RNA sequence: GUGAACAGCCUCUAGUUGAUAGAAUAAUGUAGAUAAGGGAAGUCGGCAAAAUAGAUCCGUAACUUCGGGAUAAGGAUUGGC
RNA sequence: CGUGGAGGUCAGUGACGAAGCCUAGACCGUAAGGUCGGGUCGAACGGCCUCUAGUGCAGAUCUUGGUGGUAGUAGCAAAUAUUCAAAUGAGAACUUUGAAGACUGAAGUGGGGAAAGGUUCCACGUCAACAGCAGUUGGACGUGGGUUAGUCGAUCCUAAGA
RNA sequence: GAAAUUGUUGAAAGGGAAGGGCAUUUGAUCAGACA
């Protein structure tokens, strides 16, 4: 398997860098089928691809 | 076919080869000689070990500035190595030879490796870049491997000439009297 | 052309070749000259280098600015449990040199020696000396004739002793066997002594005594493959020099067109056999003795084992030889201590020391305390303790 | 035979990593453990829980803790039959302090 | 963010984690450091290396085209709350 | 003495094996060389008299091609760094995914363009060569798909100049 | 389907090169001639 394309596509659809799309290992067969943006799209919204939160750079110690 | 010189009984033998193999010709030479003549089953167990770095292959010709290792005391040599890619090609052939003897109906228990010869396949040119804008050859030196397995067999019995004894008048005369005299 | 300036060479050619020794047990190449009037005894001993400490003592050198003053001096300690006698070997004179003609062995033989005759003790059937031992059976016949033969011929007698390595902190288990010449009177009395001592045991204090000058024979510590600068004490080359500087610049003139035996080259360093002479015995320690490290002037009961124990060695529970200064070999290595080959009058030898205080402070750091007693004394009570 | 056991050991990584080049410490730790595992279970097959992995790398390459308290579990191999029927699994145990525990056996159920 | 700062050093977003690999750590190296007492005696030559350094305040010679020389030289001070 | 070609001749040898090549087998010659046997081979070839010349190699730092010892040797060490597990696959240090440890630190290892390249873009398939280890991966290989303008550029203008 | 150069098998020799000349021992191999 090879979710290279689905990763990039995931990044683009969600509007976020590839360093933040998460493709869950348990639904790898389902994911690799997803060849289009429309199929990545419902994969995102049913929790198979999630958007992975930002890394915090808190201003607290600054303040 | 037409292998190199064999002396074995083809009726009792089986064989295999691989040509144009891309393995080191020098390395696999040494490992082929390492096994030459062996009980086929001892050979298999032996190359296996080699891959565990448990016993080694004694390097005997192609070997200057090789390292030394206690694993060659076995064979009286100090330089010995563990040439993986050679072993694995060579056991490939050995396993194929095995099959064919199964297929021929030879006894798998009497099987020793009776011919094992490697020589040099056509080379493979690739190039590399040297200082001041020069090129140099950078070659693969690949191998043909061929081996033959035979069922061992005991004895040989006798049978030969008879020695046509010729001895002159005074030479057959002594003998006549060597019994006319004695026993 | 000619050196331009003269300087002595670098290193001594009486120590070539500078290769690793044939064995960890350096060899006695020489025994003391035999005076057959004296009683029979050994002329060397076997021990293990334990380590070093400090000593304080009044010096007695009339003439010296330190006459009747204290000095502090360094000392080594070799762990020295009794050696055990297991065989006699009789040599004879031939125009080809000395040759052994028999070796008579004791009936029983400690495992520690039986150890030595092997490379794989555990797997082995341990048959070493099992037929030989049967020679005793019958009356005595066989061994008498041998003993007898030694007596008849034999220009020198040596004793086969071995060490009691199990009485020693080491892990080694496999003891050390060696020959020791016998210089008490008369070839015959010698073998009688040897025979009398089979399986029996010999003590240090019957070979060495206080203030004796003795020699140390041992294999020098090892350093493996060495550069020319540290191996020969050659000059460092200047910092500007291409392709490195711990070297020698000229390895030789153009003629002889050969590198010569006499120039420094890289190579092995250490693990050489050495024979040090003139090490004075400052103490002959007894193992069954507290107050080992105590003195006439100290008093305070304590052994010579430093707080926390000899670094890298262990404890010392057996007799020891305390020799002034240092010694070829390193901690844990077998050392042979030999009797002197000449009777030094020196003054320096002859001086009869008697220690005043023996350092016993820990050697694992900047030791501050001689004894736990002293440490509790000074420190007071701690969060562990009572 | 085989034996299938689980124990919980503590391993002194500190003296094992003593000397090791900073950029190699966490990776030695991984390997070192593996070795530690084989030495106790006899077993050439040694798998490390991705949590034990986290535990090891918890403080960057060169900041391995001095002592870890692992849980070594010798299990039987399944599928495609490897050379040996047995392997080991290593897990981080959830202890406050890896200091001062003796080596114990986890009872099996 | 620190700081005079588009400096250096750490971070967010994004992007990478590509550079044959394993085991050892001999000599000699390449690159990075330290060294008692002395302090250029080394050397063609102080080559290399070390020392100095920011800021605030005090203090500043010859000579000069009066513009400089000048951060001359030489000093003190500096965190946290 | 030997070679390529020519006139004559032996009504010469030959697919029942010409020529060539191999052979510490035989024989003739002082020698250049000649002759034969055996093996290999497959379509042509030789003796004698004469004619003829691009006619004989060990060398020329000779020409072209092929091959060695060197040698499994020098080496594959700049750019801080990797790790655990799963999945896949004949095969996984190197592919994919998840986890972790880091890096570039916006004067970027980010996001785009100009010149130049020209399909490298993208999908699917895929490992013989190629990516100085590997390879299931690729800017490689096979097969396809993809570049939409009244407003963006060109096109018009003029500059040095032609 | 030569040669350089290589693998294997068989035979032999090898105390700091090898190869060469005259001569013979020993091994291997062979022609001719007898009648
Ligand atoms: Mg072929
Ligand atoms: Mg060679
Ligand atoms: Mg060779
Ligand atoms: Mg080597
Ligand atoms: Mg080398
Ligand atoms: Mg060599
Ligand atoms: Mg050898
Ligand atoms: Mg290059
Ligand atoms: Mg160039
Ligand atoms: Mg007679
Ligand atoms: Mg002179
Ligand atoms: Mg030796
Ligand atoms: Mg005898
Ligand atoms: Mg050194
Ligand atoms: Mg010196
Ligand atoms: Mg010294
Ligand atoms: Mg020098
Ligand atoms: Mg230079
Ligand atoms: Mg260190
Ligand atoms: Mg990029
Ligand atoms: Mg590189
Ligand atoms: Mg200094
Ligand atoms: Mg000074
Ligand atoms: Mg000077
Ligand atoms: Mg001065
Ligand atoms: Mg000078
Ligand atoms: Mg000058
Ligand atoms: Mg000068
Ligand atoms: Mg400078
Ligand atoms: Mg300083
Ligand atoms: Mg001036
Ligand atoms: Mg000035
Ligand atoms: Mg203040
Ligand atoms: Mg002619
Ligand atoms: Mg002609
Ligand atoms: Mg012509
Ligand atoms: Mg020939
Ligand atoms: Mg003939
Ligand atoms: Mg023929
Ligand atoms: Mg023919
Ligand atoms: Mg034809
Ligand atoms: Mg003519
Ligand atoms: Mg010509
Ligand atoms: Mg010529
Ligand atoms: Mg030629
Ligand atoms: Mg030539
Ligand atoms: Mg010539
Ligand atoms: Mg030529
Ligand atoms: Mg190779
Ligand atoms: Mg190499
Ligand atoms: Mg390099
Ligand atoms: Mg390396
Ligand atoms: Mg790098
Ligand atoms: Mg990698
Ligand atoms: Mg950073
Ligand atoms: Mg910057
Ligand atoms: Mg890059
Ligand atoms: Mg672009
Ligand atoms: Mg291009
Ligand atoms: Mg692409
Ligand atoms: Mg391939
Ligand atoms: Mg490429
Ligand atoms: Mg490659
Ligand atoms: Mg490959
Ligand atoms: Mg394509
Ligand atoms: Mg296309
Ligand atoms: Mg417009
Ligand atoms: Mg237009
Ligand atoms: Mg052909
Ligand atoms: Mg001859």
């Amino acid at each position: 398997a090879n979710l290279r394309t689905q990763k990039r596509l995931a990044a683009s659809v969600v509007g976020v860098g590839k360093r933040k799309v998460w493709l869950d290992p348990n639904e790898t067969s389902e994911i690799a089928q997803a060849n289009s943006r429309n199929a990545i799209r419902k994969l995102v919204k049913n929790g198979t691809i999630v958007k992975k939160a930002v890394t915090v750079h808190s201003k607290s110690r600054t303040r | 076919a037409r292998y190199g010189a064999t002396s074995t009984n083809p009726a009792k033998s089986a064989s295999a080869r691989g040509s144009y193999l891309r393995v080191s010709f020098k390395n696999t030479r040494e490992t082929a000689q390492a096994i030459n003549g062996w009980e086929l089953t001892k050979a298999q167990k032996y190359l296996e070990q080699v891959l565990d770095h448990q016993r080694a292959i004694p390097f005997r010709r192609f070997n200057s500035s090789i390292g030394r290792t206690a694993q060659g005391k076995e064979f009286g040599v100090t330089k010995a190595r563990w040439p993986a890619k050679s072993v694995k090609f060579v056991q490939g052939l050995l396993q194929n030879a095995a099959a064919n003897a199964e297929a021929k109906g030879l006894d798998a228990t009497k099987l020793y490796v009776s011919h094992i010869q490697v020589n040099q396949a056509p080379k493979q040119r690739r190039r590399t870049y040297r200082a001041h804008g020069r090129i140099n050859k950078y070659e693969s030196s690949p191998s043909h491997i061929e081996l033959v397995v035979t069922e061992k067999e005991e004895a040989v019995a006798k049978a030969a000439e008879k020695k046509v004894v010729r001895l002159t008048s005074r030479q057959r005369g002594r003998i006549a009297a060597q019994k006319r005299i004695a026993a | 052309s000619h050196r331009k300036y003269e300087a002595p060479r670098h290193g001594h050619l009486g120590f070539l070749p500078r290769k690793r020794a044939a064995s960890i047990r350096a060899r006695v190449k020489a025994f003391p000259k035999d005076d057959r009037s004296k009683p029979v005894a050994l002329t060397s001993f076997l021990g293990y280098k334990a380590g070093m400490t400090t000593i304080v003592r009044d010096l007695d050198r009339p003439g010296s600015k330190f006459h009747k003053r204290e000095v502090v001096e360094a000392v080594t300690v070799v762990d020295t449990p009794p050696v055990v006698v297991v065989g006699v070997v009789g040599y004879v004179e031939t125009p080809r040199g000395l040759r052994s003609l028999t070796t008579v062995w004791a009936e029983h033989l400690s495992d520690e020696v039986k150890r030595r005759f092997y490379k794989n003790w555990y797997k082995s059937k341990k048959k070493a000396f099992t037929k030989y031992s049967a020679k005793y059976a019958q009356d005595g016949a066989g061994i008498e004739r041998e003993l007898a033969r030694i007596k008849k011929y034999a220009s020198v007698v040596r004793v086969l002793v071995h060490t009691q390595i199990r009485k020693t902190p080491l892990a080694q288990k496999k003891a050390h066997l060696a020959e020791i010449q016998l210089n008490g009177g008369s070839i015959s009395e010698k073998v009688d002594w040897a025979r009398e001592h089979f399986e029996k045991t010999v003590a240090v204090d019957s070979v060495f005594e206080q203030n004796e000058m003795i020699d140390a024979i041992a294999v020098t510590k090892g350093h493996g493959f060495e550069g020319v600068t540290h191996r020969w004490g050659t000059k460092k080359l200047p910092r500007k020099t291409h392709r490195g500087l711990r070297k020698v610049a000229c390895i030789g003139a153009w003629h002889p067109a050969h590198v010569m035996w006499s120039v420094a080259r890289a190579g092995q360093r250490g693990y050489h056999s050495r024979t040090s002479i003139n090490h004075k015995i400052y103490r002959v320690g007894k193992g069954d003795d507290e107050a080992n490290g105590a003195t006439s002037f100290d008093r305070t009961k304590k052994t010579i084992t430093p707080m926390g124990g000899f670094v890298h060695y262990g404890e010392i529970k057996n007799d020891f030889i305390m020799v002034k200064g240092c010694i070829p070999g390193n901690r844990k290595r077998i050392v042979t201590l030999r009797k002197s080959l000449y009777t030094n009058t020196s003054r320096k030898a002859l001086e009869e020391v008697s220690l005043k205080w023996i350092d016993t402070a820990s050697k694992f750091g900047k030791g501050r305390f001689q004894t736990p007693a002293e440490k509790h004394a000074f420190m007071g009570t701690l969060k562990k303790d009572l | 035979l085989k034996d299938v056991v689980t124990r919980e050991y503590t391993i002194n990584l500190h003296k094992r990593l003593h000397g090791v080049s900073f950029k190699k410490r966490a990776p030695r730790a991984v390997k070192e453990i593996k070795k530690f595992a084989k030495l106790h279970m006899g077993t050439d097959d040694v798998r490390l829980a991705p949590e034990l992995n986290q535990a090891i790398w918890k403080r960057g390459v060169k900041g391995v803790e001095y002592r870890l308290r692992l849980r070594i579990s010798r299990k039987r191999n399944e599928e495609e039959d490897a050379k040996n029927p047995l392997f080991s699994y290593v897990e981080p145990v959830l202890v406050a302090s890896a200091k001062g525990l003796q080596t114990v056996v986890v009872e099996e159920d």
